[PDB]
């Protein structure tokens, strides 16, 4: 939209009512008269606007009040609360702004943040922005976490995130103006080439795609309308429901052939009975004629009984010649039904072998979206985050998404090559125990008021623990960790000397031999200046291609490439990098997915902070000391960068409110 | 999530 | 509310395809077996009907008669009246056939004739005999 009202939309906020957030901070307003709400909503919206229209400079309260006009700029404290609320919860003055007011050195409270990922860096920025003392512990020798970027010479290529999913309400929208980011549009034209290397004709392409989408819709019907959500005391997965749906369409085809061929036998046997009347009638007319003709043989003069006999035999022959004449009508009237039905046979099969493979590539696309085999996705809940979609078209980062982490890292206490091994949290504060990854003998102790954990979900999932919590995380937190899914998705990046592909095509598919390998290198991306093609490895193929050497993997890529463009047009790559995310021990996977038997309420469980028991028993119930951010912690935007970033902003606000106090809630 |  | 058009999905079916691991390829094998079963039945009847058509070569063209164009009359000559009494005994109340057998009268004056000579030709008696067959 447009106005102060698209400033609310660009902040994921409804511009005509108050959120559950704000009812919490402004319970006076929401329980009060509706006129004041309209005021508040306007101050909320206009302030958001002011920040968004120039997000390279801090939006100070004083400045905010100036642009405000009457009657709205008449309650200076209502404005002051709004502004502080927005600044706390990261809706304004988040990211990389120049600060008018050089922040004071009065540092109150100490926070250790585990992980220098985008969730981590975003909180760090915000906490330091709030005058806390913040230290980041990072196991790797670089920032970004799962925003990895390869750089050798002119060659730049993300091995991690690479798509900004469209800017309508995206916090990266703000970040993209704060950082020189080259956003590139993704052209939807994507042609699939099959195993041999011949482009799939458009007719097929549109035909299959439409079936895919009808097949998805079918599972949805099958989920909501028929409550097929549990089978043999086990939650049903999307992949199961798809098979049941495809079986039932292959079942329909057969049901449909059977009733058609039975329509033919219904009338063949109707004919059969007709021709028996007609064989018998014709043979019964044989003797009639013979009789009559013998009766004309008796020459006149004739007595009357002999005249009657010629005349009667003559009638019964016409009488019997009617019947046979009209039965050849009926025979003719059923002789073309059999020609009609024969030439109107219904569908031979539901999907042909060639067709089914193409369908498998549309399933590889879906397995790549959710970084996991469709047998693992909850049928019920897997599509719960297409409700909060961003408007606009998906984009890619042409300069390496890493430029964003790196930009965030300016100004921040980041200890690299520091692997946390134990987190101790007590009623009186916390100890984080880390080692050096270079030499694991050097041991470090970090003491703090609060720990912000942004450890990847797959790290949190390791048994036996890569990180021990003292005391152990409670049953409700560990069970959410088991229930949730951490999937896997890998990339092969291919560096050449000349664009030998269609440079007006961002991406093109390869259709695979089998089902079992629909994800093995099934999609290629061309997004960078240099000759670089990115190949995805999705689904069950991802977890398997990690046990296979680089050159073999590049080997199969080359083969595929050769088939689609001819063996002489594809030279060897100058530089090759293949990732291996499930192997990476600071990831253990690529991103979370809504596993069968999990739900969106688990993502909320992950974000609940932990409160230790009292030191002195019968002492007052303490504060919470262990906080959680990262993409696996945000229900409405999981498995993305924008979701990671929002989760960092969330916890910084939650920590600042619990350690600096919220003076905006009176 | 589904991309394009 | 409804399955997408061209998708077929009822609660009866799905239960039958989920009843065990192989309940799908079961339900899908009979259908193949009962398809070929009906295909061979079709083949059989086509053969059977083909033979019947042969026995019908020539139809009934040699056994057909020419139609006699004939202006109907209204006078009943003794000969004509005698045809009728016999016609009745063989056609009784098929006034249509009876006129076709005389071939000179109308279907209505045949009906008339019955009452006019009813007494004299003992039609009642005649019809009684015709009932006994
Ligand atoms: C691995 C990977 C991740 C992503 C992608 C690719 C790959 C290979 N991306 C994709 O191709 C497609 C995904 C996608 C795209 C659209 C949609 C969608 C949804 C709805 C509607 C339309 C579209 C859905 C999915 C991709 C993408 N996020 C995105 O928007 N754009 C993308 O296009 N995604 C996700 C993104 O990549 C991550 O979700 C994000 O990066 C989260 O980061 P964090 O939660 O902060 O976590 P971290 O892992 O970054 O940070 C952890 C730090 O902990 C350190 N650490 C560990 N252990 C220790 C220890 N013991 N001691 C000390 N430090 C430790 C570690 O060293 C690291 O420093």
């Amino acid at each position: 939209p447009s106005g102060v009202e698209g400033a609310a939309f660009q902040s994921r906020l409804p511009h005509d009512r108050m959120t559950s957030q704000e009812a919490a901070c402004f319970p006076d307003i929401i329980s009060g008269p509706q006129q004041t709400q309209k005021v508040f909503l306007f101050i909320r919206n206009r302030t958001l606007q002011l920040w968004l229209d120039n997000p390279k400079i801090q939006l100070t309260f004083e400045a905010t009040l100036q642009q405000l006009e009457a009657p709205y700029n008449s309650d200076t404290v209502l404005v002051h609360r709004v502004h502080s609320y927005l600044e706390r919860h990261g809706l304004i003055n988040f990211g990389i702004y120049k600060r008018i007011k050089p922040l004071p050195t009065k540092k109150t409270g100490k926070v250790i943040i585990i992980g220098s990922g985008v969730s981590g860096l975003a909180a760090a920025r915000q906490l330091q922005s709030f005058g806390m003392d913040v230290t980041l512990l990072e196991a790797r020798d670089r920032v970004g976490g799962r925003v990895a970027t390869f750089r050798k010479g002119n060659y730049v290529a993300d091995l991690g995130a690479m798509v900004v999913t469209g800017l309508g309400g995206n916090p990266m929208a703000v970040v993209s103006k704060q950082v020189n980011m080259e956003l590139a549009k993704i052209k939807q034209k994507c042609p699939l080439y099959e195993a041999n290397g011949q482009a799939v004709p458009k007719e097929k392409d549109e035909m299959v795609e439409q079936e895919f989408n009808r097949l998805l819709e079918a599972t949805s019907y099958l989920s909501h309308q028929l409550d097929f959500n549990v089978l043999n005391n086990k939650p049903v997965s999307l992949g199961q429901a798809l098979e049941v749906v495809i079986q039932l369409q292959e079942k329909h085809v057969k049901d449909e052939q059977i009733e058609h061929w039975k329509k033919i036998v219904k009338t063949q046997e109707e004919l059969k009975e007709l021709l028996n009347k007609m064989v018998n009638l014709k043979e019964k007319i044989k003797e009639l004629h013979q009789q009559y003709k013998e009766a004309s043989e008796v020459k006149p003069p004739r007595d009357i009984t002999a005249e009657f006999l010629v005349k009667s035999k003559h009638r019964d022959l016409t009488a019997l010649c009617k019947e046979y004449d009209e039965l050849a009508e009926t025979q003719g009237k059923l002789e073309e039904k059999l020609q009609e039905l024969e030439a109107n046979p219904p569908s031979d099969v539901y999907l042909s072998s060639r067709d089914r493979q193409i369908l498998d590539w549309h399933f590889a696309n879906l397995e790549f979206a959710n970084a996991t085999p469709l047998s693992t996705l909850s049928l019920k809940h897997w599509d719960q985050d297409d409700d909060f979609e961003f408007t606009g078209s998906h984009l890619t980062v042409r300069n390496g998404y890493s430029c964003v982490p790196v930009a965030l890292a300016e100004g921040l206490d980041i200890k690299l090559n520091t692997a946390v091994r134990q987190v101790r949290y007590t009623a009186s504060g916390c100890e984080v125990i880390a080692v050096n990854t270079r030499s694991t003998s050097q041991t470090f102790i970090y003491k703090c008021d609060a720990v912000l954990c942004t450890l990847p979900l797959g790290v949190l999932k390791q048994q036996p623990p890569a990180v021990q919590f003292v005391p152990p995380l409670p049953e409700w937190k560990t069970s959410a960790v088991q229930r949730m899914g951490f999937g896997n998705l890998n990339k092969v990046v291919l560096c050449f000397d000349r664009v030998f592909w269609d440079p007006s095509v961002n991406l093109f598919g390869h259709v695979g031999s089998t089902t079992a390998s629909r994800g093995e290198l099934f999609l290629f991306w061309n997004l960078y200046k240099a000759p670089i093609l990115l190949a995805l490895v999705a689904g069950e193929a991802a977890g398997i291609m990690e046990n296979i050497s680089d050159d073999v993997i590049v080997g199969r890529c080359l083969a595929i490439l050769k088939g689609i463009f001819g063996s002489s047009a594809v030279p060897q790559p100058k530089e090759t990098v293949v990732s291996r995310w499930r192997a990476d021990p600071w990831a253990r996977g690529s991103y979370s997915y809504v596993a069968a038997g999990s739900s969106g309420n688990d993502y909320d469980l992950m974000a609940q902070p932990i409160t230790p028991g009292p030191s002195i028993p019968g002492a007052p119930q303490p504060i919470p000391r262990l906080f959680f951010a990262g993409e696996h912690t945000i229900r409405n935007y999981p498995a993305t960068v924008h979701g990671a970033l929002l989760s960092g902003l969330r916890e910084a606000g939650r920590i600042a409110d619990q350690f600096l106090g919220a003076m905006y809630t009176l | 999530p589904r991309s394009f | 509310r409804k399955p997408p058009k061209g998708m077929f999905l009822s609660q009866e079916d799905v239960e039958a395809v989920s009843a065990n691991a192989t309940a799908a390829t079961t339900v899908l094998r009979q259908l193949d077996m009962e398809l070929v079963s009906v295909k061979r039945q079709i083949q059989n009847i086509k053969q059977t009907n083909s033979a019947l058509k042969e026995k019908l070569d020539g139809g009934i063209e040699p056994y057909r008669l020419p139609e006699v164009i004939q202006k109907c009359n209204a006078r009943w000559t003794t000969e004509e009246q005698l045809l009728a009494v016999q016609a009745i005994r063989k056609y009784g109340r098929d006034f249509q056939a009876i006129s076709d057998v005389i071939g000179n009268k109308s279907v209505v004056q045949v009906k008339n004739f019955f009452v006019n000579y009813r007494r004299r030709f003992n039609i009642d008696e005649v019809l009684q005999e015709w009932e006994a067959e």
